């Protein structure tokens, strides 16, 4: 009613924007505006004055820098890393052969959160996250697990060393920033994968070092390990190569869970053949036996990648249907592709 | 108003009547060099004509490498 | 950052090189002691399209580097 | 509503305080004292001026290099401010709030004895040393296996009871655009010199304190004038610094850190790491958890795991539940989770972890 | 005309004490004020502005910004993309099919890839297939890898991209982070959109140490960009195009385990190429119809793309230097030898 009509006049029309520097218990602020202006403001209005912290957007009306309220402003780039979104078409039921690889993993990331009853009641805990490893370069393949996670909760994908050893640091405050927002938004889930710090070797533009990488991921290591978050964000973690990773990640976590990725066997693949051919329109004389005895050892998205170019040449002769004969040479064109390479 | 112009500001322009030291004969190693500067530099001075007509765009941009000598 | 904005600047200016086209006129000529660190923008083709590089002097520039200073 | 209706109409009030003291733009340190009266002072505004203060102040309040407010037009000082600090690094490190008490250790006795005695003895009952002194150990050291390094720190976290200390994390003292954490340790080494015998605890103290050198170019020469001026001003005589420190790490190299301790540091323990029977701690204090079948013999399982410390075991004491879930059955038997045990331990022992002897030895 | 010389003297006095400003919305308040951000100055924000509109409004706008009430006179354009289409306009020219030759073949396999999720993405469902991520081009230097990319874009009308950049797209877009959200955000705004890698194939950058992470970056760059696109966010059109030689063919291919990408060669130079193509720089000189082009492409063994260019023009050269208007077949051809003296 009449506030409102009384406080816009002392903070109108126009109001620097400023922020907050340091408080000093008269309710007095210490503030900073571009430049070097510091200031004191006792108000009693808008506040909120214990949620406000330093290094935060307060309002600064020009007689004198004085705070009529607050306001809090992001947007920031990390926050638009994490969705949107997807919710994934992507089920852990459009994959198969790892049922009892996942089974564990599906229930570790939904025994919290959904159907907490017997975790809660067994009073046993486990929600530290998981770690993941396959080869020879699958991961993604594991991200057909968690593209089913992603359908669930909230979640948000940090993957590549490319984030960390980028430019010259400031070491992990990216993954500071990641640890602390996830924590803001929490419950969460972060998934890392292919962690290659210490498999790639080049920095970046100019950068150092490769201790600096090693202390950086020593980091990501304390702030998960932690003293002392017990936010959760959960973690799932997944590479390539088990081998350059160091022990001193796996005590504090991930502790108890980890997964091994097999490569599938003669009904898994037969299975996922299936699977992407589902869509797709085959001839009559396609048959899944002697491609699965033909290949060796190959995943989801190689038979997948037969599949978009058997259905390539299809539109070369466009053709709503694969032939198998053109299956077998625009196969040929993979098998031949793997032999080439 | 705005500027005549062009009155500055700084720099400025010559310098040159009281200038250059001494002629192109000082040196006579490069004639291959100073052929490229020569056809990059003063042949589009003359002509801006003569390479419409040929149909050839000069370029303005001159770019000198290799030190030292 | 205000050398960024002065390389900003070498941007306006490079606009601006590409503003003297068509015709009359200027030219823009350039050399460095190290050409390594210059960022291919300026040299890449379209504003400086001549890489000139001086040859360390050989046996005619030898002898007509002896004639010219003695 | 309401608290917004009262919160807003107090501003009456607010604007007649408005008029007064707010001129305080902005904070300034003065330079040197020309003479009783006159101050010489250099204000972040970047100009500089000589001025008297505002009377109410007394002039032997006043110090060099001493943020002081202002009345901007006349430019006097106004009231002298006591901080001059911090960027929100310190703060950030400044720790609040207990957890993990002290029947969560599992079973270290020595160890929890020691460095107990070493901080708690000194501080909650300073009057005893005072009496014998001697004087207690400026600062203790901390490292061994990951199982279980930084939690007994969370144990001094609960157990402490009235000043507070400052964790410190290992990796926000390096930072690029050298001479920032520089900048960072003395200003919160000033700090604690203000918060009158509050602690300081550092982790990963081995990322930051590397040695000694390389040929070059360096390399360490950041790392080394961080942590050497670390040493510089634990090096210095006062006080120093009646705020104790806390050092826990993995490995004990590197050796300039660990030469220029004994001096000044001291109490330098070691884990252990479980004991044959101090593994049935942990199965007790983990055993507090979920359902005990009475059948159960800890002993058993205990002399079964070698070398898994207490998180292993946790994690067994997890496997447990888990797969009693799993099998939805809510008590789980020994030899009912045992096999998820030797599954854990076998299972996850053959790829990798526990060469953590190996990582310091 | 009277009373337009006494309008200038009022309005010279509300000019006069102070102008007014040049302001730029950051953000718009739900209290009808907007936050404002002036390049000099430091951040405000302020409110209506009767004639001004708030959906009128949106940030990154620039505003005349009223001096009295600090408030909005008129809305005015801003540039945002002009600096992403500014450091790429500078790189490639347009260059329509029109330009090219040889690649028939390539850009017949390419317009599959590129067209059908334009224009026809629908039949990707009607045969139950997947869309393609993105294309690489493999092949020694060499030119029409780099035209290729903005042709296909060019006719496809979808907003062109090429990849770092340098040192300044850092500034313009974002301001330190993995980046590549960022500009795909940008990529996000304008959709549909091709990301080009430029160019990072090279002999430097041989070593397989430097270029190994250097470019591994980059490589990794469209890597965790085809995370983005391939496990999440949304929707289609956003592809990415490679340009490299060897080495990093087998790789990123050693990072690309059968998965994913679509191959696509990139030819050596052929004789008739040299031909048609060679007529195709040829037509922006004048000249004489006596060159035998069979001969004088036959002339050029091996060589590449870009060597046409460079024969056309440098002996052009001679042509200008001879004081003839139009040339002769004698000079493209002491134009051939210039080209082939550093061969
Ligand atoms: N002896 C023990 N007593 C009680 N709890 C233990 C013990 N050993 C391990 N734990 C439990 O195992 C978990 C993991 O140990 P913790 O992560 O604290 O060591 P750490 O932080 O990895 O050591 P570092 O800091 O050297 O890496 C802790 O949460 C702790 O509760
Ligand atoms: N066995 C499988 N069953 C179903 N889908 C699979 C399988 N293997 C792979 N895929 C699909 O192929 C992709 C494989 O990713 P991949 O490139 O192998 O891992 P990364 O990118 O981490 O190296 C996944 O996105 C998945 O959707
Ligand atoms: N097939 C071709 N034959 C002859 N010249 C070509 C061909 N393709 C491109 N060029 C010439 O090369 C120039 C630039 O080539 P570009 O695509 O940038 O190659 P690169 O990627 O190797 O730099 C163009 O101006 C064009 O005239």
């Amino acid at each position: 009613e009449e506030e409102r009509s009384k406080v816009d006049d002392l903070r109108g029309t126009p109001m620097s924007v400023g922020t907050l520097e340091e408080i000093i218990d008269d309710n007095h602020a210490i503030v900073s505006t571009s430049v070097g202006s510091e200031h004191y403001v006792s108000i009693l209005s808008f506040v909120d004055k214990d949620l406000l912290e330093p290094g935060c957007s307060v309002l600064l009306n020009h007689k004198v820098h004085a705070v009529i309220g607050v306001l809090m402003d992001d947007t920031d780039p990390l926050v638009t890393v994490m969705k949107v979104e997807k919710a994934p078409q992507e089920t852990y039921a459009d994959i198969g052969g790892l049922d009892n690889q996942i089974q564990e993993i599906k229930e570790s990331v939904e025994l919290p959160l959904t159907h907490p009853e017997y975790y809660e009641e067994m009073g046993i805990k486990p929600p530290k996250g998981v770690i993941l490893y396959g080869p020879p370069g699958t991961g993604k393949t594991l991200l057909a697990k968690a593209v089913a996670n992603q359908t669930s909760a909230t979640f948000l994908r940090v993957v590549g060393s490319e984030l960390i050893q980028k430019y010259l640091g400031d070491g992990p405050k990216l993954v500071r920033e990641l640890f602390r927002v996830a924590e803001e938004h929490a419950p969460s889930i972060v998934f890392i994968d292919e962690i290659d710090a210490i498999g790639t070797k080049r920095y970046d533009s100019n950068s150092g070092g490769e201790r600096e990488i090693q202390r950086t991921m020593l980091e990501l290591l304390n702030q998960l390990d932690g003293f002392d978050s017990r936010g959760d964000v959960k973690v799932i973690m997944a590479t390539n190569r088990i081998e350059t990773l160091d022990p001193a990640l796996i005590r504090p976590g991930r502790i108890d869970r980890k997964i091994e990725f097999p490569l599938p066997d003669e009904k898994t693949k037969k299975r996922i053949f299936q699977i992407h051919t589902s869509r797709m329109t085959l001839a009559d004389d396609v048959t899944l036996d002697d491609l699965i005895m033909a290949k060796d050892d190959l995943s989801g998205a190689d038979i997948k990648a037969i599949c978009t170019e058997a259905g390539l040449m299809a539109l070369r002769e466009r053709r709503m249907k694969v032939t198998n004969e053109d299956f077998k040479k625009s196969k040929e064109n993979v098998l031949y592709k793997k032999q080439e390479g | 108003d705005v500027l005549p112009p062009e009155a500055d500001s700084s720099i400025m322009m010559l310098t040159s009547d009281q200038k250059p030291d001494v002629m192109y004969a000082d040196i006579g190693g490069m004639d291959i060099q100073k052929q490229e500067v020569r056809e990059a530099v003063e042949l589009p001075l003359t002509h801006f004509e003569l390479y419409k007509q040929i149909g050839i765009d000069p370029p303005r941009g001159v770019l000198m490498y290799g030190p030292p000598g | 950052g205000a050398d960024r904005e002065v390389q900003r600047i070498l941007l306006e200016l490079l606009n601006q090189m590409d503003g003297f086209d068509q015709n009359v006129n200027v030219k823009v000529i350039m050399a460095t002691n190290r050409a390594d660190t210059l960022d291919p923008a300026l040299l890449r083709p379209g504003r400086l399209d001549r890489k000139i590089e001086f040859p360390l002097p050989d046996r005619r520039q030898k002898r007509l580097i002896f004639s010219t200073i003695t | 509503a309401p608290p917004a209706l009262w919160d807003l109409a107090a501003d009456k009030q607010t604007l007649q305080s408005e008029q007064p003291l707010q001129v305080a733009r902005c904070t300034k340190i003065i330079n040197a004292d020309s003479e009783d009266p006159k101050y010489i002072i250099n204000v972040k505004q970047f100009a500089k001026f000589v001025v008297d203060l505002s009377d109410q102040v007394a002039p032997t309040d006043i110090e060099e290099g001493m943020r002081v407010g202002v009345d901007r037009n006349k430019y006097q000082i106004h009231i002298p401010l006591p901080p001059k600090i911090d960027p929100t690094v310190t703060m950030m490190q400044v720790e609040e709030k207990p957890d993990v008490t002290y029947s969560d250790v599992g079973g270290c006795k020595e160890q929890i004895e020691k460095l107990r005695e070493v901080v708690e003895t000194p501080l909650l009952h300073p009057e005893r040393f005072v009496n014998l002194g001697i004087e207690p150990p400026k600062g203790v050291l901390l490292f061994g296996p990951p199982g279980t390094g930084k939690t007994l720190c969370a144990r001094a976290v609960a157990n402490r009871t009235d000043a507070c200390f400052i964790r410190v994390i290992g990796s926000e003292l390096v930072q690029k655009y050298v001479g920032e954490g520089a900048r960072m340790v003395r200003e919160l080494f000033e700090m604690a010199r203000t918060k009158k015998a509050c602690l300081i605890f550092f982790d990963e103290i081995d990322a930051i304190g590397g040695a000694r050198f390389d040929d070059g170019a360096g390399g360490d020469n950041e790392v080394q004038r961080t942590m050497l001026e670390l040493i510089n001003q634990l090096d210095g005589f006062d006080p120093r610094g009646n705020i104790k420190v806390l050092m826990a790490t993995n490995r004990p190299d590197t050796l300039d850190p660990a030469l220029m301790r004994p001096g000044r540091l001291d109490r330098k323990i070691e884990f252990s790491l479980p004991d044959l029977e101090g593994r049935t701690h942990i199965f007790k204090i983990h055993a507090r958890s979920m359902s005990v079948e009475r059948d159960i013999r800890f002993e058993l399982l205990a002399r079964l795991c070698p070398n898994s410390t207490g998180a292993e075991i946790r994690s067994v004491c997890t496997e447990a539940g888990m797969f009693a879930i799993r099998a939805r059955r809510k008590i789980a038997t020994e030899k009912d989770f045992l096999e998820a045990v030797n599954k854990v331990i076998k299972s996850y022992a053959k790829f990798s972890a526990t060469p953590r002897y190996m990582t310091y030895n | 005309l009277n009373a337009k010389v006494r309008l200038l003297r009022e309005e010279l006095q509300l000019l006069q004490e102070q102008g007014s400003y040049v302001g730029e919305v950051v953000r718009a308040m739900d209290k009808k004020k907007v936050l404002v951000k002036v390049h000099p100055e430091g951040k405000f924000v302020v409110d209506v502005d009767k004639n001004i509109d708030i959906n009128d409004v949106t940030p990154n706008c620039r505003v005349a910004l009223r001096n009295d009430s600090y408030t909005l006179h008129k809305i005015l354009p801003n540039k945002v993309d002009p600096l992403v289409s500014l450091m790429m306009v500078e790189k490639v020219p347009d260059s329509t099919y029109e330009m090219i030759g040889g690649l028939d073949k390539q850009i017949k396999e390419i317009k599959e890839v590129i067209e059908l999720p334009v224009k026809h993405p629908e039949l990707f469902e009607a045969l139950g297939i997947a869309q393609p991520k993105g294309v690489l081009l493999y092949g020694p230097p060499g030119t029409g890898k780099t035209l290729l990319a903005r042709a296909v874009a060019h006719h496809t009308d979808c907003t062109f991209i090429r990849v770092s950049g340098s040192e300044l797209v850092q500034k313009f877009i974002g301001e330190g982070a993995r980046m590549v959200r960022e500009l795909f955000v940008m990529a996000r705004e304008h959709a549909p959109s091709i990301i080009f890698m430029d160019e990072i194939d090279s002999i430097g950058s041989s070593r397989l140490e430097g270029g190994s992470g250097g470019d591994s970056e980059v490589q990794r760059t469209m890597l965790e960009l085809l995370n983005q696109l391939d496990g999440f966010e949304a929707t289609k059109n956003i592809k990415v195009i490679m340009a490299t030689n060897r080495i990093d063919i087998l790789d990123s291919a050693l990072l690309r385990p059968g998965r994913i990408d679509r191959k696509i060669e990139f030819p050596p130079p052929n004789e008739e190429a040299r031909l048609d193509i060679l007529k195709i720089h040829s037509r922006k000189m004048n000249l004489t119809r006596g060159i035998n082009l069979r001969k004088i492409a036959e002339l050029m063994p091996g060589a590449s793309g870009a060597e046409v260019k460079g024969v056309c023009t440098e002996a052009g050269m001679y042509a200008l230097r001879e004081r003839r208007v139009h040339v002769t077949q004698e000079d493209f051809e002491m134009a051939v030898a210039k080209v082939m003296q550093k061969d």
